């Protein structure tokens, strides 16, 4: 992964998938933090999200 | 390929047929592709990894 | 007046040429309404970005 906390706006407004690499106190994991598709569009969800 | 799947994805949409589709380029591409990917399908119905 | 009210539609027609090619820049999301655009007078491209 390259994206940082700015990096995954940037993926998220153009309309990209971004998937984040998780650390808690204790354990690690993998989680989705958005369903976008490659509309260009945010204000419209039906085709966006 | 992108393009043509969309294309594909379409088609079937406007058949009637409904479909969506998930979509990566290659190993580890940046934000130079991704940005050059994304502009050349800005359309809902395809979301890029 | 005509199609072309945003840069971006200026980019994908710019690629459709033989000769040349368009690459929106990646520095953040800058679409841009093309009543907006400012004044270039005979820049050469051969080698220049």
């Amino acid at each position: 992964q390259i994206y940082e906390s700015i990096d995954l706006d940037e993926l998220n407004e153009n309309g990209i998938i971004s998937i984040e690499f998780v650390r808690n106190r204790t354990n690690t994991f993998f989680r989705i933090v958005d369903d976008v598709t490659t509309f260009n569009d945010k204000s419209d969800p039906v085709k966006a999200e | 390929v992108h393009a043509e799947v969309a294309s594909f994805v379409k088609e079937r949409s406007d058949a009637g047929e409904p479909m969506r589709a998930i979509v990566g380029g290659g190993f580890n591409e940046s934000k130079e592709q991704l940005f050059g990917r994304q502009a050349s399908l800005s359309n809902p119905r395809v979301s890029l990894v | 007046g005509g199609a072309y009210d945003y840069t971006n539609a200026i980019i994908t027609d710019i690629n459709q040429l033989p000769d040349f090619e368009a690459k929106l820049s990646p520095f953040g999301d800058k679409n841009l309404e093309s009543s907006k655009l400012d004044k270039i007078e005979n820049a050469n491209i051969k080698d220049k970005a």
